[PDB]
RNA sequence: GCUGCAGUUAAAAAGCUCGUAGUUGGAUCUUGUGGAGGGUUCCCCGCCCCUUGCCUCUCGGCGCCGGCCCGAAGCGUUUACUUUGAAAAAAU
RNA sequence: UUUUCGGAACUGAGGCCAUGAUUAAGAGGGACGGCCGGGGGCAUUCGUAUUGCGCCGCUAGAGGUGAAAUUCUUGGACCGGCGCAAGACGGACCAGAGCGAAAGCAUUUGCCAAGAAUGUUUUCAUUAAUCAAGAACGAAAGUCGGAGGUUCGAAGACGAUCAGAUACCGUCGUAGUUCCGACCAUAAACGAUGCCGACUGGCGAUGCGGCGGCGUUAUUCCCAUGACCCGCCGGGCAGCUUC
């Protein structure tokens, strides 16, 4: 199961067989774009974008009204970010860890968590990289952490 | 204290947890109070201390628990001070001080919808007070 | 993880059918077990099936006898070459007289007996009796 | 288990109890809903779970709460499903 | 002990976790009809869109009545696998 | 001499393509929401006992063992009362209960970062599993340098028991036990039971989250969310039952 604790659980999302519309809705494909881009403006991010449209607003997912993922048309205009969210918030921890843990030099705990976390940066960045979604000559260090995350 | 950077973020973040169950539901109007008394300058304005003044007699709203109730009087004349307070600052000046830019001075709300149901902000609030009333 | 799929499928047949039971649910449902299932019914193992349908990769039902008494896999996948036959087809069934070695070629999936008479070779990947 | 029981077409909700990854087909156990209170007097549509407050455009300014699953609306009615 | 071993107590799972090499890794991208060989549908030509994918042609044969048709020439993104040939000293 | 033809190279604007994205694993990662726990770090607060000291009261024995003795004692012990100081330690409550990778983890309150499970019609789209090299943590004892030293106490000195008694038992007592900074890498570090995945009986409980319900119960008089009752769905520590 989990990929740093021996843990087990299942909660996953399980979606519906159908994929109509369905039916009772509006705002028109295009109409959902607009809709969207205002958000991107605020610092809302693709996760974040979808929670506020099936939450509050008609949509069921922004995949039946439209032919195309919520990234992929912030993607097409330019607008997208220069590294995915998931990077940087596993990037975003461990500072304020690394900040914990040299004002306090007797947790250990916190020493061995942060083990797991950046062990588990070089493994996701070895996903993009290979895919030329990254540089190849990008790292991961300390510096680099600091200046990339700000 | 220090041109309305700080002082607006922090309007953000205190304008963001409105809801939750963890309120305190009473120390936002508080601290809403304090931002306030503790604005104390200048052109600047007089001004757009307005609006902030709506949130928080808004504030001087979402104290309580639901729709369906009645409003302990001295809450009632705090809104009543608020809300008359909020025509002294809306006559005297006339500029309209959710958009219509000038000079600049000192905004930026354009650039979330319109100044001006958010101008219209007002009358929605009376009229709610009506309704409490009539609660 | 669950890195062959017909591994784990022919067990919970194979544990089902010693219980007494004649309808069994296997997941996830691969295209190389519908093949499979198709030549060993029929020979006359098991019943008709019912494929249902998912969008994830769907699920398979089975009704079945006790005519059969195991199927097997056989993993990795060796090859097998006309000579080298009679050596696992004597290891593998109780008897030369009836049990089918399964197996894939390119000539498709069917047992060892119909594979001698086409001349094909290939990859071998479980049996039954 | 009686050890002979049918699997291809289970009760209405006697064998659609179970948890929702482990039916025959998936199903979410959630809802919309049509609503339009007093305090808001428009027809808005939200979702059952909301994980975060709704707004409201009249004399309130929220509807919802997120607590730790469904959500827990107010003094408004407002409800539907519908069909789905 | 690959086929084919064992590790609670008989000899025996690193105190525990992270981690590169190594090994291993989900699902998904085509079926029916006349003739021919074998049954009573099913397994060399073709047909629905495809059928050994194409052309482009030009030089040296086959045609039919200048004009026209079809074999050989580039190949189907690459391998493993399998099947057929070639090539394998004698003695044993 | 000049075009032409052929080959080759590079540039603009326009037609024609159904003009090009398989799903989201009862795989994984990541966001979001409300919670949960003697999980960790830092700061802070509290209790009683033990020992020592001062003062007050009464008088002869007190310690201790199977039985004794060493030892303590009219400048008075033990005992009773009152106040103060030092160091150590978190009882009963505390459970086949919880959390942690393991070693381990119980007085108050605050701060600092971390994590599991569950909920979700959110996001990414195979990003995974196990592991030579290499890396972090790792009881107690021990070593080095400082602080501290109530209590217990290897060593050691005594008193008994014993033919003998370097022991078991009694008195005294150093190192150590405590804290701070470096080392040391070992244990019956035991479930003596590798990790990940699939399938295959029944039954009653318990901790956590979510959902469903004939009702009692809290308050403000009334579906905020609390307690008790019944049922259902996850994952967790365990038990009972059998051809």
């Amino acid at each position: 199961g989990r990929m740093h604790a021996p843990g087990k659980g299942l909660s996953q999302s399980a979606l519906p067989y159908r994929r109509s519309v369905p039916t009772w809705l509006k705002l028109t494909s295009d109409d959902v774009k607009e809709q969207i881009y205002k958000l991107a403006k605020k610092g809302l991010t693709p996760s974040q974008i979808g929670v506020i449209l099936r939450d509050s607003h008609g949509v069921a997912q922004v995949r039946f009204v439209t032919g195309n993922k919520i990234l992929r048309i912030l993607k097409s205009k330019g607008l997208a970010p220069d590294l995915p969210e998931d990077l940087y918030h596993l990037i975003k921890k461990a500072v304020a860890v690394r900040k914990h843990l040299e004002r306090n030099r007797k947790d250990k705990d916190a020493k061995f968590r942060l083990i797991l976390i950046e062990s588990r940066i070089h493994r996701l960045a070895r996903y993009y990289k290979t895919k030329r979604v990254l540089p190849p000559n990008w790292k991961y260090e300390s510096s680099t952490a600091s200046a990339l995350v700000a | 204290e220090i041109t309305h950077a700080v002082v607006i973020k922090k309007l953000n973040e205190i304008l963001q947890a409105r809801g939750k169950k963890g309120t305190d539901r009473a120390a936002q109007i508080e601290l809403l109070q304090l931002l306030v008394q503790i604005a104390s300058e200048n052109n600047l304005g007089e001004g757009v201390i307005v609006k902030i003044k709506f949130n928080i007699i808004a504030s001087l709203y979402d104290y309580n628990p639901n729709l369906a109730t009645y409003m302990k009087p001295e809450m009632w004349q705090k809104c009543l001070d608020c809300i008359n307070e909020l025509m002294d600052i809306l006559f005297a000046n006339p500029n309209i001080f959710v958009g219509e830019n000038i000079l600049e001075e000192s905004e930026n709300l354009q650039n979330v919808d319109q100044p001006l149901r958010v101008r219209g902000c007002i009358l929605t609030l009376v009229e709610r007070m009506d309704e409490e009333f009539t609660k | 993880v669950r890195m062959n799929v017909l591994a784990d499928a022919l067990k919970s047949i194979n544990n089902a059918e010693k219980r007494g039971k004649r309808q069994v649910l296997i997941r996830p449902c691969s295209k190389v077990i519908v093949r499979f299932l198709t030549v060993m019914m029929k020979h006359g193992y098991i019943g008709e099936f019912e494929i249902i349908d998912d969008h994830r990769a769907g699920k398979i039902v089975v009704n079945l006898t006790g005519r059969l008494n195991k199927c097997g896999v056989i993993s990795p996948r060796f090859d097998v070459q006309l000579k080298d036959l009679e050596k696992w087809q004597n290891n593998l069934l109780p008897s030369r007289q009836f049990g089918f070695i399964v197996l894939t070629t390119s000539a498709g999936i069917m047992d060892h007996e119909e594979a001698r008479r086409k001349h094909t070779g290939g990859k071998i990947l479980g049996f039954f009796f | 288990m009686p050890l002979a029981k049918d699997l291809l077409h289970p009760s209405p909700e006697e064998e659609k109890r179970k948890h929702k990854k482990k039916r025959l087909v998936q199903s979410p156990n959630s809802y919309f809903m049509d609503v339009k209170c007093p305090g808001c007097y428009k027809i808005t549509t939200v979702f059952s779970h909301a994980q975060t407050v709704v707004l409201c455009v009249g004399c309130s300014t929220v509807l919802c709460q997120p607590t730790g699953g469904k959500a827990r609306l107010t003094e408004g009615c407002s409800f539907r499903r519908k069909q789905h």
